[PDB]
């Protein structure tokens, strides 16, 4: 039953929904009810009760299909720690702000933007569509 | 390529072979399921006889489970197949995953 | 003959994992400062 | 072309030193008399200063920054002409 | 028998999006970045000659 | 016009290149460089896969112009089947330089 | 893939230790720069 | 009991292939035809209706007298 | 014996080893050049108060992300590392020779780190156009100093690229033929011939730069007949085959991880494969001058290098095509690694996809010298090299230390990745139709919002660095040692166990011909 | 012990001492060209040269006294040895290229011409015409060289590449004398950077390749040759016929179809 | 200029620029169905248990996937070698004018009759009027008149830059030593911006360009001004 | 006597983008026709529409540049 | 001359674990650390002179 490393070049056990017939039984070395179970196999399989036709099942192999094909909860895990990563990062912008940058130019001002936004409209920024084609200058407000 | 009839008739006279070892046996499931079809109740009669001849019941069942698997989420087709050898599995006295509790996870 | 074996193959200890993570930082993140103090230096020379 | 000469019985040492003492070294022969007979020096022409020429973007690593590397004073004038 | 997953992964998930949309949130409105947005239904334009 | 003075291989070759040399000359190939040919590869007259140990690798390339091959460990012993084409080999370890 | 299990368990005290040694051997030295950044700005 | 009927076993991936690659083309023609007309005709429009009636000398003069030029005032 | 082993190395994969190590510290050195630039970036106005600064930072990002960190990990890292397993070879053909091919990238960095801290730095541009990069705009040895940095990386890399060619070409085992040798075999071979022929332009070029500055020349100086645009021929006709140089040895790995993670023995269409790769290779080598459309360029050559450029759409639809094929039909295992190789695959064809719009002439007009260039080459380069490259490293990290990483840590690892790398050059797209060149240190307002959301966004691939470098820690900490590997019948490199020893192939395999 | 027939190599420090000569090389022209001083230039040529000598000393350790080449040996050093070659005629294809550009749409700096005005071009029928007859007359001798070791005779193989020798360092006298005698130099605007540039790099080859061919002569001295096996002379051999190949392209393109 | 949040290009102001609106909305849907076919198939390829792991054949898919791709290729190549061509043909300008550029501003002449020529450099920040943009605005536009086809020729006293006016549709590099044409012809009166777009050194961020198209009448007027 | 010049007119001898070459052939035509004229005691009259020619595609230093190398005898183009 | 390769051919295959570079003896000890001292000075001496290139000298 142990595995090691130094048997990487024979054949090994796998559980592969496409794979079904692995090159080794799962269990190699027998008790001697499994061995006497092993010869009661070679008579008819209706003699054989539902626990025993279970443990011959379990001595070819480890896992059912059912068994290795189940979903499982990882995706709650690998979901909420990339979002724990990403809200640390959150973090370091945060830092970054307060201690690095200084304050942006003054063309950010309301006051600047509102004037500018009125010099855009005055010289008709993207009037086809874009920007000023937004404004309605009949009614002097942005367009409903 | 070949007839549907061809394909399985082919893969009946593979299993059927009476001195089938156990390669060959594991060879043939193991190259069938690679295939897009779930295989026809004849093919599956004939590789649950022939782990009839090698001894081998743990084979059988895990046969009746790649049936079931390759026939993905069309749900209808494994109770149909099983339906179909249940004069073998009767005979053979093969238990289906079921009713050994293997399909539960 | 030269070691073989899982840990063995490199050029690095993996023998003590805490010494191994004091080697990591030192090298990974020696790479990552150093574009860092290359601005601070070219921003001190004027 | 096939040359104007003919062997090819075999092209072995015996060939190839026929051809090189009997074509290939006569030819050196030759072009070296036509070089060392139109040798001799010729007169220099006159000095323009064209900007297109004896260019110095950056000294030369060597001499006084100024003179090519196999600077011949004959006939290699500097941007500001020929030297003394 | 229970992973990792199966006792910590609903806490995991719960919390690490509770904090991450926290953090996100406080970040982008309550410590003065300028996004710039659009000032089209948002500015009233004024005189600037 | 002609004169000698320069040795041959058989005279002067050393080492690995005079093993392969003496070798190839005895119709042998004790450094692999030739591809061997294969039996038919039933139980009955499986390929035999000389080895200096007690496994070797083989690649089988099931069909020709295949251009996926097929490795896997042969191990002394019973001759053992390709996993895709079920072709035999069987392992003949031993020996070389004597 | 299978393999062993470890030979040195990494438990989970010990993987927050090497996260945050990992994650400060980048932040604090980048960190002081950009902090400083000023008095290069203007030294 | 009641027998079940036989099923189709043969070529499930392919047919499942064949079913959704025909349904993504469709889908495809279906976004083409939103496109054209939520996007490229919808510029071709815009331009056009700008243009129809467009006085450049008279948007110059609203320029002109809003202050924005250096050339004319 | 240290020394022996790790500094007179004969041995491929102790030297592939050598140059994982080498470029993942570029890429630190990299990615924190990156970091720079997008906080110069990440809010209107100045930073770093010296544009000269933030031209060098910029250079360098390039240099080293390139010459340093992509081509050391994916040839001379899983070059060296894969090629003699997956023919069956005992090692390179010129073992000793290798060594040299990685023991210059040390010194070819250190000319370049150099090239930063001496005078003002190369503020030049990858690209290191004259006049530039000529000695009166940029006077002193920064650019000649970069000049060498590349002239020891060239060598580095054609060395490398004739020891590749002749391994692959002299070494499979008598019966295997070239189209019995894996793809990612393949790959190398034909990156390997690109580099040899591509080198050799961009060092004939560089050189004359170098003479121009130093030996008073003037092949690109208009004052003696020279010109500035023969420069910009020679740099891209080496350029174009270095970006494909950059992606091939990524799409061989690719071809490798779909076909594993698909549980398939084989890449779908493998004649295809080959057959695409070569003619990307092919056309690579005439369709340069879609980097000059701006330059004056006549019509009739505009109109062919837009067809040309986009023909190579051709073979590259039937890579990304056979890889979906190769998914169809497998029993997917959603590893790591073929998270990667799907973010691969879809964001290397974005990224392709914005280089079809950008070979039109007329619209790279617009276009050109813009950051729709920039989101162009972030998604097919940046994004598909460092995702193949991260694939990889994850695949196959097993067989290069014998030990496992934990799975989960490393989906994390790749979830943070692809949220960062999207919201950082996304947005960058908006930047370049809406008009922002590229090589600014500050934008018009008009500009900010993307910029602000795309820097921040470089700050999450940061987060995912970080926790990609405590990830491999953990696996050398924690020790899982590897016992069983699937697929070793179709993965060959996998067969002599993890690590394999030393000497791997010292008995040749056997295969027979029939 | 192994059973394919390729050759492992013993640790090596030679490649470690190439890649540092290259760092004191480019560092030391960096020094030289900026920093007023030759000193790193010369430790690296002098290391350069050391490297060289060791690790091809080595590979002939390696095949003559040890026996490692065998013919998979030798057939990948064949290989290796055609791609560098083609590596180099792509970096002189980049000075062609440059040569063409320049001289097919000379620009108005120079007149608008080629030669510019105020270029007097050597005459092509004088020493640029017998620097043609001596290479091709030295890809005639190492023919003959080749031949003779072939055929098992010493004293001719010898003399042939002596002659051959002797042919590659007259066309380096004279092409020394030429850039001595020449009236334009290597500042005289693009032509003269083509010019000087594109020979230059040649006559650096062809003292390259005359030294390999002054190597494979002292090896003939000593006896390393059979008559079937001489890698490094056949290797030599490509190189020099490649050397007087690009001669010709040259001639043709610089020397007479340009002037 | 562009606009605060946008997306796509700057509205046209020349009608080679509708073309390439119109065109780049076409390629634009066939990268966006590309892109969304290759991750639907993806998608597709990813979420079925059912399997098929046996060699499959791949002559009859390979002519789909090469024959579809080269019907798109040229279904994009002939609506853009259209466009490359017209920009192309004859047009004969009214007026031509050249722009020199230098390290960090251009200067502008226009020669054609009288000799007017001048330097146009960033307004500083600290300078700029209420409501001027940042990095945008120069002291002395290039005046021209609309609805005019002009020849712009471009060249460099230094190093090399870029002459760039995104919604004219126009970017030519300023190389020294050569004298690279373009024509532009603006539907519309009105201030354009572009940006120098060669990296050129220290301040190859802050040497923008302004047009300023006007009447031919005050741009006579304007030019006579500036003698 | 023929004008009405507005600018210069396409000259297929010079159809593409790179312009120098017509900037450069009518300086030369110019100078080479007042030479011409000049000379043979005719009138540089005649010589005007090389001259709107160039100066209207020349740059400035460039002309600027030429002036002063032919009046220095270092101009190398032929006239 | 005579032909004495096969001297070479003996002292070369002597079985003394010398790996080839050092495999004729004393003189190659010294000239692989002749060249061994100059690249490694030399690299030292090269550092030196970035930290010299590294700062003004006005
Ligand atoms: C990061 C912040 C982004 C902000 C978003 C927009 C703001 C809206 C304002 C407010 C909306 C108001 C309406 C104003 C209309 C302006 C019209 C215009 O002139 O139009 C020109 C515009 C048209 O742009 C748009 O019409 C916006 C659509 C964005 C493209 C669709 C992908 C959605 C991406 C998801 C978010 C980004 C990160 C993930 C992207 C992942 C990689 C693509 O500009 C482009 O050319 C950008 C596309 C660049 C080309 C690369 C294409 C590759 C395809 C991408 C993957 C798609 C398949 C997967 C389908 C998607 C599955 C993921
Ligand atoms: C990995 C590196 C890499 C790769 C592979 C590519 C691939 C391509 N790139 Fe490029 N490119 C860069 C790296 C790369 N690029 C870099 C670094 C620059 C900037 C250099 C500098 O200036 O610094 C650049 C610049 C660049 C430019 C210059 C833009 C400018 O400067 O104005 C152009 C112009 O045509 C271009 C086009 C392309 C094209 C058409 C491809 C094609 O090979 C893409 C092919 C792929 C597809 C099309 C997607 C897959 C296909 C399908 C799903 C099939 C169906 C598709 C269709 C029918 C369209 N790229
Ligand atoms: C007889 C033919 C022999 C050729 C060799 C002779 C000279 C020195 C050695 C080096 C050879 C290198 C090859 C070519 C490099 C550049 C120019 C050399 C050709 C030459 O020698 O040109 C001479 C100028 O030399 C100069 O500047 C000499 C400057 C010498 C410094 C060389 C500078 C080093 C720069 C080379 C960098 C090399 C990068 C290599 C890339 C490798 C690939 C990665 C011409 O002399 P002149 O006085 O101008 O005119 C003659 C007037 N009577
Ligand atoms: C003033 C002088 C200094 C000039 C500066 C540059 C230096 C000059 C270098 C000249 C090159 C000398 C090369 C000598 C190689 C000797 C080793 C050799 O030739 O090795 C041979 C193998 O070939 C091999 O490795 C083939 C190895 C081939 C090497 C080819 C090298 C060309 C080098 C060019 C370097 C510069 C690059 C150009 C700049 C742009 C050994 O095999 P055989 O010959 O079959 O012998 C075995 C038989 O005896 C068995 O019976
Ligand atoms: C792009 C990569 C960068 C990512 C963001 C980096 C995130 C920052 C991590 C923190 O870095 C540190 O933070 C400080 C403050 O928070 C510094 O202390 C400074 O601040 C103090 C408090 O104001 C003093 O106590 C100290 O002297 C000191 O220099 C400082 O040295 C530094 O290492
Ligand atoms: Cu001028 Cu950029
Ligand atoms: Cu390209
Ligand atoms: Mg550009
Ligand atoms: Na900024
Ligand atoms: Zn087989």
């Amino acid at each position: 039953s142990v595995v090691k490393s130094e048997d990487y070049a024979l054949p090994s056990y796998v559980d592969r929904r496409d794979y079904p017939l692995p090159d080794v039984a799962h269990v190699k070395n027998l008790s001697a009810s499994q061995k006497a179970l092993k010869e009661k196999e070679k008579a008819s399989w209706s003699s054989l009760s539902i626990d025993e036709k279970v443990e011959l099942y379990r001595l070819k192999f480890k896992e059912s299909f059912a068994e290795m094909n189940r979903s499982t909860n990882e995706w709650k895990t690998v979901v909420g720690a990339a979002m724990f990563f990403i809200g640390f990062t959150a973090l370091l912008l945060i830092w970054e702000k307060h201690y690095v940058y200084g304050p942006i130019p003054h063309t950010f001002e309301e006051e600047w933007v509102a004037k500018q936004t009125k010099r855009m409209l005055d010289m008709k920024v993207a009037p086809i569509q874009g920007f000023s084609a937004k404004w309605d200058y009949d009614k002097n407000e942005w367009k409903k | 390529h070949e007839t549907d009839e061809e394909f399985d008739a082919r893969w009946v006279t593979y299993f059927n072979k009476p001195d089938i070892d156990a390669w060959e046996l594991r060879k043939g499931m193991n190259t069938l399921v690679g295939y897009d079809l779930v295989p026809e109740p004849k093919i599956i009669d004939a590789a649950l006889r022939a782990c009839r001849r090698l001894n081998d019941f743990a084979s059988a069942v895990r046969i009746l489970e790649v049936v079931k698997d390759k026939a993905g989420p069309h749900k209808e087709i494994y109770p149909y197949v099983i339906q179909e050898l249940r004069p073998t599995l009767n005979e053979l006295g093969i238990s289906t995953p079921e009713e050994l509790g293997l399909d539960k996870v | 003959h030269y070691e073989e074996g899982p840990g063995k193959n490199i050029p690095f200890s993996v023998e003590n994992k805490w010494r191994l993570l004091a080697m990591m930082t030192l090298f990974f993140g020696s790479g990552f400062a150093a574009p860092f103090f290359i601005v601070r230096h070219q921003l001190l020379k004027k | 072309a096939s040359a104007a000469k003919g062997d090819h019985g075999g092209t072995g040492a015996r060939t190839w030193r026929f051809l090189t003492f009997g074509l290939a070294l006569p030819s050196v022969a030759l072009c070296t008399l036509n070089s060392w007979l139109h040798s001799g020096h010729r007169e220099r022409p006159a000095f323009i200063p064209y900007h297109h020429l004896r260019i110095r973007t950056k000294p030369f690593s060597w001499g006084d920054g100024n003179h090519t590397f196999f600077h011949n004073p004959r006939v290699n004038p500097l941007p500001t002409g020929y030297e003394k | 028998a229970p992973d990792f997953h199966d006792k910590y992964g609903n806490a995991v998930l719960a919390s690490g999006a509770t904090f991450c949309v926290a953090v996100w949130v406080y970040m982008a409105t309550q410590i003065g970045i300028e996004w710039n947005p659009s000032p089209v239904g948002r500015v009233t334009p004024k005189e600037w000659r | 016009a002609s004169g000698g003075g320069v040795p041959t291989d058989e005279e002067q070759a050393t080492g690995l290149e005079r093993e392969v040399m003496l070798a190839a000359r005895k119709g042998q190939d004790p450094y692999n460089i030739l591809a061997p040919k294969a039996t038919s590869g039933t139980k009955e007259d499986p390929n035999l896969v000389p080895s200096i140990t007690n496994k070797r690798i083989v690649g089988c390339i099931c069909e020709e112009d295949n251009s996926t091959v097929i490795w896997f460990w042969l191990h002394k012993g019973e001759a053992q089947r390709c996993p895709s084409c079920g072709t035999h080999y069987k392992l003949v370890p031993h020996q070389l330089a004597h | 893939i299978t393999a062993k299990p470890a030979k040195t368990p990494t438990s989970p005290k010990e993987q927050a230790i090497g996260l945050s040694v990992t994650f400060l051997s980048f932040l604090l030295p980048a960190g002081w720069v950009l902090y400083h950044l000023d008095n290069y700005k203007k030294s | 009991s009641t027998a079940l009927a036989k099923p189709q076993m043969r070529g499930l991936l392919a047919r499942r292939l064949r079913f959704h690659i025909v349904g993504a083309f469709m889908v495809s023609l279906g976004f083409a035809t939103f496109y054209k007309f939520a996007v490229a005709e919808k510029r071709k429009k815009a331009y056009a209706d700008f243009y129809r009636n467009y006085d450049s000398m008279k948007d110059f003069e609203e320029m002109r007298k809003a202050g924005i030029f250096q050339s004319a005032k | 014996m240290f020394i022996n082993r790790w500094l007179f190395s004969t041995n491929h994969k102790d030297i592939g080893t050598l140059y994982l190590l080498f470029g993942a510290w570029a890429g630190m050195v990299g990615t924190a050049l990156s970091l720079l630039i997008r906080a110069e970036l990440g809010q209107p106005g100045t930073l770093l108060g010296d544009d000269q600064i933030y031209n060098v930072v910029v250079t360098a990002h390039a240099f080293v992300m390139i010459f340093f960190m992509v081509m050391p990990i994916m040839i001379g890292g899983f070059g060296n590392w894969l090629v003699p397993l997956m023919i069956g070879a005992p090692d390179m053909a010129f073992p000793r020779m290798n060594n040299m091919s990685f023991w210059l990238l040390p010194p070819s960095f250190l000319l370049l780190l150099a090239s930063s801290m001496v005078e003002a730095g190369a503020g030049t541009g990858w690209t290191v156009y004259p006049p530039l990069a000529g000695n009166l705009a940029h006077a002193g040895a920064s650019v000649d100093l970069t000049i060498f940095s590349l002239h020891l990386a060239g060598v580095s890399s054609i060395l490398g690229a004739i020891n590749f060619i002749t391994t692959i070409i002299n070494m499979k085992p008598p019966a295997m033929s070239q189209y019995q040798t894996p793809l990612f075999v393949w790959s190398v071979m034909i990156t390997a011939v690109l580099l040899l022929l591509s080198l050799p332009v961009l060092a004939a070029g560089i050189t004359m730069l170098l003479t121009d500055r130093n030996l008073n020349t003037t092949f690109f100086d208009p004052a003696g007949g020279g010109d500035p645009i023969l420069y910009q021929h020679l740099f891209w006709f080496f350029g174009h085959p270095e970006v494909y140089i950059l992606i091939l040895p990524g799409f061989g790995m690719i071809s490798h991880i779909v076909t594993y993670y698909s549980g398939k023995k084989e890449p779908f269409g493998y004649m295809g494969m080959v057959w695409a790769m070569m003619s990307i290779g092919f056309l690579g080598f005439i369709v340069w001058a879609h980097h000059m459309f701006t330059v004056g360029m006549d019509v009739d050559t505009r109109a062919y290098f837009t067809s040309a450029t986009m023909i190579i759409a051709i073979p590259t639809g039937v890579k990304v095509f056979s890889w979906l094929a190769t998914l169809h039909g497998g029993n997917i295992k959603w590893s790591p690694a073929m998270m990667w190789a799907l973010g691969f695959i879809f964001l290397f064809t974005v990224g392709g996809l914005t280089g079809i719009v950008l070979a039109n002439s007329s619209l790279d007009i617009v276009l050109h010298d813009t950051y729709y260039v920039v989101a162009h080459f972030h998604y097919v380069l940046s994004m598909g090299a460092v995702f193949a490259i991260m694939g990889g490293f994850v695949h196959w990290f097993p067989l290069f230390s014998g030990y496992t990483l934990n799975d989960t840590w490393a989906k994390i690892h790749f979830a943070i990745m692809f949220v960062g790398v999207n919201m950082t050059f996304f947005p960058q797209h908006f930047l370049g139709l809406s008009g922002m060149p590229r090589r600014y240190s500050d934008y018009p307002d008009a500009y900010t919002m993307w910029n602000t959301i795309s820097s921040m966004g470089s700050f999450i691939s940061l987060t995912a660095v970080m926790l990609m470098v405590f990830i491999i820690w953990e696996a050398f900490a924690s020790k899982r040692e590897v016992l069983t590997v699937d697929l070793t019948t179709t993965n060959l490199e996998w067969l002599n166990g993890c690590p394999p020893p030393y000497h791997t192939f010292e008995e040749p395999t056997y295969v027979n011909l029939k | 012990h192994q059973t394919h027939a390729y050759h492992m190599v013993n640790p090596s420090p030679w490649p470690l001492t190439g890649a540092l000569s290259a760092l004191l090389m480019t560092s030391g022209l960096t020094m030289w060209f900026h920093f007023n001083s030759m000193t790193l230039l010369m430790i690296g040529l002098t290391t350069n040269m050391l490297t060289m000598y060791q690790w091809w000393r080595d590979v002939i350790r390696e095949s003559t006294f040890q026996g490692h080449h065998t013919p998979a040996v030798q057939k990948g050093l064949r290989y290796g040895m055609i791609l560098f070659i083609i590596s180099e005629v792509l970096f002189f294809t980049g000075f062609f290229w440059a040569f063409y550009h320049s001289s097919l749409a000379p620009t108005p700096e120079l007149g608008g011409c080629w030669p510019p005005t105020g270029i007097h071009p050597l005459n092509p029928l004088e020493v640029p015409l017998l620097n043609t007859s001596v290479l091709l007359a030295s890809g005639v001798s190492i023919t003959w060289a080749h031949h003779s070791l072939m055929e098992g005779d010493r004293k001719h193989m010898l003399q042939a590449l002596f002659i051959t020798i002797t042919l590659g360092v007259y066309f380096t006298l004279l092409q020394a004398s030429e850039y001595y005698e020449a009236p334009f130099t290597i500042s005289d605007g693009v032509y003269g950077s083509t010019f000087f540039v594109a020979t230059g790099f040649h006559g650096l080859h062809v003292i390259i390749g005359s030294t390999f061919l002054i190597v494979c002569f002292f090896r003939q001295l000593k006896f390393h040759f059979t008559s079937n096996h001489h890698f490094g002379f056949e290797a030599a051999a490509w190189y020099w016929h490649f050397v007087d190949v690009v001669w010709l392209f040259l001639y043709v393109s610089i020397y007479w179809w340009g002037s | 200029m562009a606009y605060p949040m946008q997306l796509g290009f700057q509205d046209a102001t020349s009608p080679i620029m509708e073309e390439l609106l119109h065109f780049h909305d076409h390629t634009l849907m066939i990268v966006f169905l590309i892109s969304s076919l290759v991750l639907y198939i993806i998608s597709l390829m990813l979420t079925t248990k059912l399997t098929h792991t046996s060699t499959m054949d791949a002559q009859e898919v390979e002519t789909i996937w090469t024959i579809l791709p080269a019907i798109i290729l040229i279904l994009i190549a002939l609506p853009s070698l259209r466009i490359l061509y017209m920009m192309d043909e004859i047009n004969n300008p009214s007026l031509t004018v050249k722009t020199m550029g230098h390290q960090w501003y251009w200067s502008y002449e226009y020669t054609d009759y009288e000799d007017l020529s001048f330097d146009s450099y960033m307004i500083p920040t600290s300078e700029l009027k209420p409501g001027e943009l940042r990095l945008l605005e120069v002291d002395n536009r290039v005046v021209l008149p609309m609805e005019m086809t002009i020849r712009m020729l471009v060249s460099s006293e230094d190093v090399l830059h870029s002459w760039a006016v995104p919604s004219l549709g126009l970017k030519t590099d300023a190389i020294p030593g050569r004298l690279n044409q373009t024509t532009l012809m603006s539907s519309r009166p009105g201030l354009y911006y572009g940006q120098c777009s060669e990296i050129c050194g220290s301040n190859h961020s802050f040497m923008p360009i302004v047009l300023e198209l006007v009447p031919l009448k005050y741009f006579e007027k304007w030019s006579a001004s500036m003698l | 006597k023929i004008k009405n010049y507005q600018t210069a007119p396409f000259d297929s001898r010079f159809p593409n983008q790179n312009q120098t070459r017509n900037c450069w052939q009518n300086y030369l035509d110019f100078h080479r026709c007042e030479k011409a004229m000049t000379a043979k005691g005719g009138d540089v009259s005649v010589c005007e529409w090389y001259r709107r020619v160039y100066k209207s595609l020349c740059p400035i230093s460039w002309v600027s540049t030429w002036d002063d190398r032919r009046a220095e005898g270092t101009f190398p183009g032929k006239i | 001359f005579e032909n004495r390769v096969a001297e070479k051919q003996k002292l070369f295959q002597e079985d003394n674990g010398l790996p080839v570079h050092l495999k004729g003896g004393a003189t190659d000890n010294i000239l692989y650390r002749v060249t061994m001292t100059l690249c490694l000075g030399g690299t030292l001496y090269s550092l030196y002179c970035l930290g010299w290139a590294s700062f003004p000298h006005k």
